[PDB]
């Protein structure tokens, strides 16, 4: 039913192999130079690869700013509605980095800002321009 | 198997079924009911074994009767017709036994058989054990033909036929209770020494045999499976198949590589496009940073778009520096990932130079065994004769084989130095001429009724003809002689004065250089009494052998033997002999094999006799005349001695019932 384990015998490889006297050869070299093709396009990644590696030497280390620990507080000091109205204009809804912006707001809060701030902020108008970006 | 159905068994039949044979003699009891067929089976089991039993002494119809019981017993025509076709047929009564009832005192009819070989002398015994006149021509100086037994001192090696191929169900295990026959066990076990002069280690010898046996189940594969049987018209060999073979699993080692170093270069990539990303992600933090650090120098107090630059370019770089750290984790699971596949390549070859050397070493012995070169033998039938195999060691005769064959030979009229030269065979007879090897111009005739041919097919092949068959020989007989192979293979005895070999060792192994040479004394026997060492040659070397010189193959042999057991240990041999089967004109070769573009139907169409045309026009289709044993003739069992032997009980149990009539068929 089935060849000894390991050993490949399909049907079109045989007939591919005994087409004529050195098909065999023939076939042979194909992949002889299809290895070596593909075994030198290797070393010529692994080169390219080599030299984009050492252009990230240092890493991001001397870029690095250290970590802003602020607990997040309710109150929104004119400073922070000021904050938020540039940051909407700079982010649109990703409330998420407008939270960032403003430190110590909440993702949830910067959503309810939406809401409250909506007509005293033109907050409309603001996301409106956002898009037109 | 044992009991009734061991002596079945022991006689090559099934126990518990009627074989083709038995149905042509006894058609009223297999077309009968199946209770009789159980009690003529019964009788024919017992009877067997009787013989089996004592096979020094002929057993006769009342012995047989005698030894029976009831229900079985009773039936007495059923028991001398059971009785009748096993004597006739040789499966009991053959060889040499001691008879009780003497030699009938006048004989019937007279056969002339070709050749003292041992399909001929068994032959021989059995028509004049039933009365027949029996006269053998051999060409040769002695009987027995293939079966060549080197004699001088003490020194014993057969330069013919050696082993007897296991027991069970032998005929020759039958011979040897009734010859002396020294049968010592051959020991499997068989140590290679590569070209160097040094072992093969276990680890390389079992991965190099096993590929060979994986090879083999490979182009049986290709056979049966894929019908890869035909090419370009020509029959497909099994050598051809092996290469096919062969390459195809050289192939695949290429297109694993091919497809391990892709996943390389696939993941390699993958690699590139993210430091690509990685170094433009450094670059946008790099210039970021800057500007952050430009707005952190606005020091305070400072209005909200001010504040607001620095908060935003504060997330802004921190957003980026996530993305980084991400793309620094991908590209440490990357990086590994290709330390993985660079670790674990496929394999490197499929074999080396080493490995296709012991492989070639493998493929010596199956030329051996079939003795020819593998792009010589049938893909598809080469071993057709595999089911066949008698069960238990192979064993050598100790004494010789000439013990056979001489023993055999005892009370029978042989002609020898008597070369047959033209058989006719005519509707009213046959006369054969035959000349004296000696001094050729001095001429024999022979009348007979009927000739038994046991010519070698080599012999049968000789192009020009050796042998004239007049009138010729029809041409599916021709054709037959044409397309069967006949193949050769050769031994190189060399006696010593001390042994310097493993004793316990019976073979050893020599890998050769080349494919081309590996058949050339290849393998070693330690297997007799004497200091003898006994060299093969097989393949494609045997043929070439032949035309050098016993020196120049003695010098090989010791090269050899010094290079593995050290050159000071072997020392210059005292006898030599070289055997030369296919120059030798009695036999134009060692023995048959299934040529590619053959089958096993061939060599029935060897034994088939040949019927000559009437005399008179008119008168009645006549007496076939002109029959065939030998070992290129038996299709189960060709190639072989108990083959041989076989065919010659056969061909005398034909002509018996041809000349002296089948009483056991009523
Ligand atoms: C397949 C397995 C196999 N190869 C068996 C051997 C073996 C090998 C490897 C491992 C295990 C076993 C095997 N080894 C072996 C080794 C070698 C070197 C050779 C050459 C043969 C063998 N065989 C084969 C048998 O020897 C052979 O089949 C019979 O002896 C032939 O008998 P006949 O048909 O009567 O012809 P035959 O014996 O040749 O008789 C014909 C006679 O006619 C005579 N003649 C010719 N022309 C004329 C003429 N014009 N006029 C008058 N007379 C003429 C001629 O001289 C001869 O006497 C072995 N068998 C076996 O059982 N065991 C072995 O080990």
């Amino acid at each position: 039913r089935k060849p000894p384990k390991g050993m490949f015998l399909s049907q079109e490889d045989v007939e591919a192999v005994s087409a004529n006297a050195t098909a065999a050869t023939t076939v042979l070299r194909q992949l002889d130079m299809e290895l070596v093709s593909v075994k030198r396009q290797i070393q010529n990644i692994k080169q390219t690869n080599s030299a984009l590696k050492e252009k990230l030497d240092g890493g991001i280390e001397p870029y690095r700013l250290p970590e802003v620990i602020q607990k997040c507080n309710a109150r929104w000091t004119t400073e922070e509605q000021l904050l938020a109205v540039q940051a909407i204009r700079k982010y649109g809804r990703d409330f998420q980095a407008i939270s960032d912006v403003i430190g110590n707001k909440s993702v949830v809060q910067v959503k309810n800002f939406f809401v409250n701030y909506r007509r005293r902020f033109n907050i409309d108008e603001v996301l409106q321009e956002w898009e037109a970006e | 198997p044992s009991g009734v159905e061991g002596a079945a068994f022991q006689s090559r039949l099934p126990h518990d079924r009627m074989t083709s044979q038995e149905a042509a003699c006894f058609p009223d009891i297999i077309s009968g009911p199946q209770q009789t067929q159980k009690v003529f089976l019964f009788i024919r089991n017992r009877t067997l074994q009787l013989w089996l039993d004592n096979p020094k002494i002929q057993l006769t119809f009342e012995a047989t009767l005698q030894q029976l019981e009831a229900p079985y017993n009773s039936d007495t025509v059923l028991v001398h017709r059971v009785h009748s076709y096993l004597e006739r047929h040789g499966l009991i009564n053959f060889g040499i036994y001691k008879r009780i009832k003497p030699l009938p005192t006048k004989k019937t009819g007279k056969v002339i058989i070709i050749g003292s070989g041992v399909s001929g002398l068994a032959a021989a015994r059995q028509l004049q054990s039933f009365g027949m006149d029996v006269t053998l021509l051999e060409a040769r100086d002695r009987v027995g033909g293939r079966v060549a037994t080197f004699r001088k001192g003490n020194y014993v090696a057969d330069l013919g036929a050696m082993v007897v191929t296991g027991l069970g169900g032998n005929p020759m295990a039958v011979v040897s209770k009734q010859v002396n026959m020294e049968l010592a066990k051959i020991k499997q076990k068989c140590p290679l020494y590569e070209a160097n002069g040094q072992a093969v280690p276990k680890e390389k010898d079992e991965m190099v045999e096993q590929e060979f046996n994986r090879l083999l189940e490979a182009t049986s594969y290709l056979s049966h499976q894929l019908d890869f049987n035909v090419l370009n018209n020509k029959p497909v060999s099994l050598g051809q198949a092996l290469e096919v073979v062969i390459q195809l699993q050289e192939k695949h080692v290429k297109d694993e590589q091919i497809e391990h170093w892709k996943k390389i270069v696939k993941t390699q990539e993958e690699l590139k496009e993210l430091l690509n990303k990685m170094v433009n992600l450094k670059e946008k933090i790099k210039e970021l940073h800057q500007q952050y650090k430009e707005a952190s120098e606005v020091k305070p107090p400072r209005d909200i778009t001010a504040e607001f630059l620095v908060k935003s370019k504060h997330r802004d770089l921190t957003a980026l520096c996530k993305e980084y750290d991400e793309l620094a984790e991908t590209q440490g699971k990357l990086e590994e990932k290709l330390q993985e596949l660079e670790a674990n390549p496929p394999s490197d070859v499929y074999l080396s130079s080493r490995d296709r050397q012991i492989l070639d070493w493998h493929f010596a012995n199956l030329e051996f065994a079939n003795a020819t070169p593998l792009s010589t033998l049938s893909l598809k039938h080469w071993d057709q004769d595999d089911d066949f195999e008698f069960t238990g060691s192979h064993l050598t005769v100790r004494n010789g084989y000439s013990c056979v064959p001489v023993a055999l030979a005892e009370g029978l009229d042989i002609k020898l130095n008597t070369a047959v030269r033209q058989v006719r065979y005519t509707a009213s007879g046959c006369e054969v001429i035959a000349v004296n090897t000696r001094s050729t111009s001095q001429t024999f005739i022979y009348k007979c009724d009927a000739v038994l041919c046991t010519l070698p097919l080599g012999v049968l092949k000789q192009q020009p003809p050796a042998v004239q068959f007049v009138p010729p020989l029809p041409e599916w007989k021709t054709s037959a002689v044409q397309r069967m192979g006949f193949g050769n293979l050769n031994k190189v005895v060399l006696c010593f004065d001390r042994v310097f070999w493993d004793p316990s060792v019976n073979l050893f192994g020599h890998v050769g250089s080349t494919t081309a040479s590996r058949g050339e004394l290849f393998l070693f026997w330690n297997l007799y009494k004497a200091p003898i060492l006994l060299a093969l040659v097989a393949g494609e070397a045997a043929g070439i052998m032949e035309n050098i010189s016993d020196d120049v193959i003695v010098g090989r042999c010791l090269a050899i033997l010094k290079g593995i057991f050290g050159s000071s240990a072997v020392p210059q041999p005292k006898e030599t002999v070289v055997s030369r089967w296919r120059a030798d004109p009695w036999a134009r070769g060692s023995y048959s094999y299934v040529a590619a573009g053959s089958s096993g139907n061939d060599y029935d169409l060897m034994a088939q006799p040949i019927t000559p045309g009437p005399s008179i026009p008119g008168a009645p289709q006549p007496i076939p005349r002109l029959f065939f044993a030998g070992e290129h003739t038996i299709r189960n069992y060709p190639a072989t001695v108990h083959g041989a032997l076989l065919s010659g009980l056969r061909e005398a149990g034909r002509i018996a019932d041809q000349f002296l009539g089948a009483m056991y068929t009523l």
